[PDB]
């Protein structure tokens, strides 16, 4: 602290006198890092869990809104054939709000994983089902082969090959409807200058590679000016009181300590500040109590010495905290 | 600046844009603490008469 | 259902004046003992609101929203049902309804088709819609009791609510107090927030109905409908932090 | 006739010895 | 100057966007990323007159996933395979 006064005043010789260099502070050591409770779950099991199914052209949405989804549990085991989307990360989906939640469920051949893709053309995606170019979501891909398949084929569900034009995103068409090449009106039956756009599953275990059934369900997300609904669950520490630590909540970054507060809350209030606008009270996010933030311990540093010429002998002065403090 | 919270801005804003975001609030904070020692030598010069 | 009664007349616009009334709390922040400065749509200080009376009358003019609306009623058996919230007031469009049967209130964004005077009995839809389709939001409340019979004493029900849209959300302040002028000051609490995101233009109100077309009797209630303004007041924290005093800051 | 960072200097000379002085 | 680092890479034109300073991409966290007190110019041509094919060129590579944000100035040499799970890969893909 001699050496306090030196680097302060930028001079080797000290005048006799009293010296003010720095201030004491407490550094924080632990991190609490909070997060709210995992309760109110979704029906995600329409669509993951659910045993029947549509073709490409009959996919029934599941509206997903005010509720809680749990996609954390199949990050970690992920039993899932292909994954591929573009610009968003599916594991960096469990951590952030998402307003809208759309979900389907429609089953394709093992020939068409390269035709669902953002901005696909081509004979499946355009006359059936595709993904738009604004779209923000991921796309995984689920085994049929232990559920869904039937031997020798699946003739309860058909699909279409022909459109008459080009279809657009968010579209469910389900008309039954010949596709006519030419002049002749094919009347509901195939004929000439008509195809017959309606073909039966192939679906077997059994066979090859280039046809399996493949449980695919499209996340569709969307972000506007609301809040969202809908969030995803995080892992979150323990709470420690009395100790300088580093705070991590939900609406709320500081330091400081953590004291049981005597002040009555709202039930819908997170947080609230003084008059500099710091928060000292706020709501836990899991349980309902009220903590009273103060900030850590500190004290102004004045240094007592003699001249450089006479003494080396340093007195401390702490400015207002007590001895006991002081450790 | 948008927000006066300097959390606020480092968690949010690009590290590029941030570096504006602070340094209006840190030349601001200056400027009412050149307020505040000029008002006292001026309090401390009629104290001294 | 398209044939107005007795009850629906031609009458004046006799007006009232609040005074302490109208203050709710503009944010969620919980100060206590100190003083604070804020700029939101209020309720002004020394205006003329819009007083009606139900008993051989029965009051729904058809008023617009871009005032905002301020509610306060004093009544006993709750008569007020819930409200309409519209644009073109038509099933051109979606509209939200409030239906209060005393155990879950339903709030319903919807398209409904609208009649001129719409009566509630149990509910009756029609008279308030006769068709509903095309939409994808519904909502319930925490559930409770009340009884819509008749009481006898004084006045025990008084419910004091601010209904206003900033930037598509729609918010309830809610308020029950014991207590044709209401006196006393008190401050409002928030209840529901519903992120809808519609355009609401003129609004409407409900009536209960009891009988012991013209065979349904109306009863008898008062309230008024005022409207809001960008003003600035001052707020008076005790140590729970409430509000005990409100002073507005250019009235006199 | 609530520490934000400003602090408030104690005097050197207490009121007891102003008293003393008087 | 005193000398200068130049860094020669190939990336298709959806993805040649991602290249300034501050980004967040597939090649913008995992791959390739600028410090914001860098210092240079950025400079590239078209290619497909020359390297293109018509049942498209394997030869030149890129790496999706990693662990973490790689820190810039930085070469990932590594051939180890990316494990989700507990299950050892055994230098082959498999479950996690």
């Amino acid at each position: 602290p001699l050496s306090e006064t030196k680097c302060t005043l930028k001079s080797f010789t000290v005048e006799k006198g009293i010296y003010q260099t720095s201030n004491f502070r407490v550094q924080p050591t632990e991190s609490i890092v909070r997060f709210p409770n995992i309760t109110n779950l979704c029906p995600f099991d329409e669509v993951f869990n659910a045993t029947r199914f549509a073709s490409v052209y009959a996919w029934n949405r599941k509206r997903i809104s005010n509720c809680v989804a749990d996609y954390s549990v199949l990050y970690n085991l992920a039993p899932f054939f292909t994954f591929k989307c573009y610009g968003v990360s599916p594991t960096k989906l469990n951590d952030l709000c998402f307003t809208n939640v759309y979900a389907d469920s429609f089953v394709i051949r093992g020939d068409e994983v390269r035709q669902i893709a953002p901005g696909q053309t081509g004979n499946i995606a355009d006359y059936n089902y595709k993904l738009p170019d604004d779209f923000t979501g991921c796309v995984i891909a689920w085994n049929s082969n232990k559920l869904d398949s039937k031997v020798s084929g699946n003739y309860n569900y058909l699909y279409r090959l022909f459109r008459k034009s080009n279809l657009k995103p968010f579209e469910r068409d389900i008309s039954t409807e010949i596709y006519q090449a030419g002049n002749k009106p094919c009347n509901g039956v195939a004929g000439f200058n008509c195809y017959f756009p309606l073909r039966s599953y192939s679906f077997r275990p059994t066979y090859g590679v280039g046809h399996q059934p493949y449980r695919v369900v499209v996340l569709s997300f969307e972000l506007l000016h609301a809040p969202a609904t809908v969030c995803g669950p995080k892992k979150s520490t323990n709470l420690v009181k009395n100790k300088c630590v580093n705070f991590n909540f939900n609406g709320l970054k500081g330091t400081g300590v953590l004291t049981e507060s005597n002040k009555k809350f709202l039930p819908f209030q997170q947080f609230g500040r003084d008059i500099a606008d710091t928060t000292d009270a706020v709501r836990d996010p899991q349980t309902l109590e009220i903590l009273d933030i103060t900030p850590c311990s500190f004290g102004g540093v004045s240094v007592i010495t003699p001249g450089t010429n006479t003494s080396n002998q340093v007195a401390v002065l702490y400015q207002g905290v007590n001895c006991t403090e002081v450790p | 600046a948008i927000s006066s919270v300097l959390n606020d801005i480092f968690s949010r804003l690009d590290p590029p844009e941030a570096e504006v975001q602070i340094d209006r609030l840190i030349t601001g904070r200056l400027q009412s603490l050149q307020t505040y020692v000029t008002q006292q030598l001026i309090r401390a010069a009629e104290i001294r008469a | 259902q398209c044939v107005n009664l007795t009850t629906r007349t031609q009458l004046p616009p006799a007006y009232t004046n609040s005074f302490t009334r109208g203050v709710y709390y503009p944010d969620k922040v919980f100060r206590s003992s100190v003083l604070h400065s804020t700029q939101d749509l209020f309720l002004p200080f020394f205006s003329n609101v819009t007083w009606f009376h139900v008993i051989k009358r029965f009051d729904n003019p058809v008023l617009p929203f871009n005032d905002g609306v301020y509610f306060a009623s004093i009544e006993k058996s709750n008569i007020i049902r819930g409200w309409i919230f519209g644009t073109t007031l038509d099933s051109k469009t979606q509209s939200l309804l409030i239906v209060n049967n005393a155990t879950n209130v339903v709030i319903k964004v919807c398209e409904f088709q609208f009649c001129n005077d719409p009566f509630l009995d149990m509910e009756s839809e029609f008279r308030v819609y006769s068709s509903a389709n095309n939409c994808t939001f519904e909502y319930v409340s925490q559930p409770f009791l009340m009884d819509l019979e008749g009481k006898q004493g004084n006045f025990k029900n008084l419910r004091e609510f601010v209904f206003k849209n900033i930037d598509g959300y729609f918010k309830i302040y809610s308020k029950h107090t014991p207590i044709d002028l209401p006196q006393g000051f008190s401050a409002l609490e928030p209840l529901v927030d519903l992120p809808i995101g519609i355009n609401i233009t003129r609004f409407q109100t409900l009536l209960a109905l009891h009988r012991s077309s013209s065979g349904w009797t109306a009863g008898a209630a008062a309230y008024y409908v005022g409207y809001l303004q960008p003003r600035t007041f001052l707020l008076k924290y005790n140590e729970n932090g409430t509000i005990t005093d409100a002073v507005d800051c250019a009235l006199d | 006739t609530k520490f934000k960072g400003l602090t408030v200097l104690p005097p050197l000379l207490t009121d007891e010895m102003i008293a003393q002085y008087t």
